């Protein structure tokens, strides 16, 4: 039972836990889709239909004895969940491009909760779910993955991958002839970019307490779900709860100890 | 790492009494008696400096054996501060 | 005396593109060897190519690439373009003694874009957008190759690429001098181009619903300023690029930030940011209904 520090999280025991269940599920009953082994029709018409995404209800799981666990590791640790979840599919799937082509999950009804307001920063990295309309959407916004650097005495062109945001800048030529110190350069168009987009949302909850003004919250929207949104809809949104230390002026590299709070979208409903 | 040249043979022998300032910058082969010899002290052939603000070691630079050289800019933190000569990475030559 | 590194397949398709300036034939002549006789009898500098003859020669390839690469593969179809005018037409090299600024202008592209279809996998690529244009400012002098002398030592380097930004050299040339930061600049024997700025908005049609409209910048250089309107519907041929923002130092995310890598420097701090924001720099500008 190897353990995940600061998780109680084992990576084998939920993957052998999850297949059993995506090979296996149960559930006013018919004789026709509801006594009929589930989610391999799902899959197999996904793989046949040429598709990505596979959308994971939630409360499937609070009933069926083996994943119970998973439900509350899933609504606490959806970091490492999410990843594991992951390479049971790529993996079931070769078992029924298939060897290059990437598969994710998508949480839609986490449940209880009971607005933004009443959560509490012990709720920071937790998944939950939000309703209401939008008003606003900035336009997209390109984030760097992969970088590029040219030696402007050798012209050797070299890549770096982002690693949780930042850039390491090599600091001498790799050539094993030109060895220079200070010789890289950035060209910012040969570099490769990906989707970013925050929206606006005002948040229409079922209990209001006793004289709360409505409020607006911050969303991030990444890649697939880009223009996915109008001003205008009424939308039900599952996602992480975050928080982010923000730079008092653009001169100084000081920061302001009170933070801020956004929402990190996975579904959109 | 480096090979040194002799040259054997030359021409025009010279006392030290006839030399004059047409002679100055140019070959010339002498006769004499050694009166005097001094100790064997170590001269400074590829130097390394230190910048006293990000603590780095800038590279192999070359001396002349003309005048001494002194370096001027910081390639990591981008300086003309103080610098000093490394005793410890410094490569050194017989001096007689 | 380094070995500058080589891109290969640069290399192949500069030689294509030169197949292709010095083969095309329609029903027969070659046309683009006509412009350049047409080019010495008035003075011009722009070259108009079509983009549906790219595609067939050499069925699926030539033209994939050159779309999908534009920003690396420019400077090479600029010296295969430089090899055809030496070759036919070598006294329009000189200005009527510098060398001409020589402008490539594509058009007649399969698909128009909308502007609010656009997104970051596009980046340095060679696409078509539409819009409405709203303002237009005057025509500046932007620096193109500068010339600079040494502070340490007075040297003369001249023609010093600088590439959407203020750029100096990193190295005075003399074996001797080490200067490497200190330089100024020569304001009277730097060679300038022509600069205007232009500002395009979305058309009434293509609004989504509940939304409100959007806005995007477009550069002009050269000979294509001052073709646009204030109040017009333009089509616009060109590359996606990207350029400084520090307006978004605020919003919520993870915003990459650079440094240098202290392992295996020898020891006994310069972190910049990588915001930007999407823009717009165009060859052809035409001007429909
Ligand atoms: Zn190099
Ligand atoms: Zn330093
Ligand atoms: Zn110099």
């Amino acid at each position: 039972l190897r353990i995940i520090w600061g998780t109680n999280v084992s990576i084998q025991e939920c993957t052998t836990n999850f297949r059993n269940f995506l090979m296996s599920f149960k559930y006013f009953i018919n004789n026709t889709t509801d006594e009929e082994l589930y989610y391999i029709k799902q899959l197999n018409e996904m793989r046949e239909l040429g598709t990505s995404n596979l959308n994971l209800d939630a409360r499937n799981l609070l009933a069926y004895k083996q994943t119970e666990d998973l439900y509350h590791q899933l609504l606490n640790y959806p970091q490492e969940v999410i990843s594991i979840m992951d390479q049971t599919i790529k993996d079931c799937m070769v078992s029924l491009e298939i060897e290059t082509k990437f598969y994710k999950v998508r949480p839609y009804n986490v449940g209880s909760c009971k607005g933004m307001r009443e959560l509490n920063p012990n709720d920071i990295d937790k998944l939950i779910n939000l309703k209401g309309l939008v008003l606003r959407s900035t336009p997209v916004i390109p984030d760097m993955k992969v970088a590029f650097f040219k030696c402007n005495v050798c012209d050797h062109t070299m890549a770096v991958e982002i690693d949780r945001g930042v850039i390491q800048e090599p600091a001498r030529c790799e050539r094993i002839d030109c060895n220079e110190p200070n010789s890289m350069s950035l060209i910012h168009n040969r570099c490769s970019f990906a989707d970013k987009q925050v929206i606006k949302l005002q948040e229409t909850p079922d209990f209001v307490p006793d004289g709360q003004t409505p409020h607006s919250i911050s969303l991030c929207v990444y890649d697939e779900l880009v223009d996915s949104c109008r001003a205008g809809d009424r939308i039900e949104v599952t996602g992480t709860f975050r928080s982010i230390p923000i730079r008092a002026n653009s001169r100084q590299r000081v920061l302001k100890s009170l933070y801020k709070t956004y929402v990190d979208v996975v579904h959109v409903k | 790492s480096e090979i040194h040249v002799r040259i054997s043979d030359f021409p025009t022998i010279y006392s030290l009494r006839e030399l004059r300032e047409s002679n100055l910058s140019s070959l010339v082969r002498v006769t004499g008696v050694v009166t005097r010899r001094t100790g064997v002290f170590p001269q400074l052939k590829y130097v390394k400096f230190n910048c006293l603000k990000c603590g780095s070691i800038l590279g192999p630079f070359f001396q002349d054996s003309n005048e001494e050289i002194r370096i001027s800019f910081c390639t990591n933190c981008k300086s003309k501060g103080p610098f000093r000569v490394n005793g410890e990475k410094t490569v050194y030559r017989n001096y007689q | 005396h380094v070995k500058k590194v080589d891109d290969v397949t640069g290399e192949k398709v500069r030689e294509a593109f030169e197949q292709f300036l010095e083969d095309f034939s329609v029903q027969v002549e070659k046309v683009y060897r006509a412009q350049i006789e047409f080019m010495k009898i008035y003075d011009l500098n722009t070259i108009y190519i079509d983009y549906q003859h790219l595609s067939m020669r050499e069925n699926g390839a030539l033209a994939m690439a050159i779309s999908e690469q534009y920003y690396r593969f420019l400077p090479f179809l600029q010296k295969g373009l430089r090899r055809v005018v030496r070759k036919y037409a070598p006294e329009l090299l000189n200005t009527s003694q510098t060398e001409r600024v020589f402008q490539i202008s594509f058009f007649n592209l399969p698909t128009v874009h909308r502007i609010r279809d656009i997104r970051s996998e596009k980046i340095g690529s060679l696409l078509s957008i539409s819009g409405t244009v709203t303002r237009t400012s005057e025509v500046r002098p932007e620096l193109y190759k500068a010339s600079f002398t040494c502070d340490m030592c007075r040297a003369i380097v001249d023609n010093v690429e600088q590439s959407f930004k203020y750029t100096e050299p990193t190295f005075c040339p003399n074996p001797s001098c080490e200067n490497r930061a200190f330089w100024t600049l020569n304001v009277t024997r730097s060679r300038f181009l022509d600069w205007q700025k232009v500002r395009i908005q979305e058309n009434a049609n293509e609004i989504p619903t509940g939304s409100m409209p959007r806005t995007l910048d477009v550069i002009l250089r050269g000979d294509s300023v001052e073709r646009a309107k204030p109040g017009d519907r333009c089509k616009f041929t060109g590359v996606e690029i990207v350029v400084p923002d520090v307006t978004q130092l605020g919003l919520p995310g993870v915003k990459p930030s650079s440094t240098l890598d202290t392992r295996g420097i020898s020891k006994t701090l310069g972190v910049r940011d990588l915001t930007y924001k999407i823009s717009f720099l165009a060859c052809h500008v035409i001007s429909i209904g």
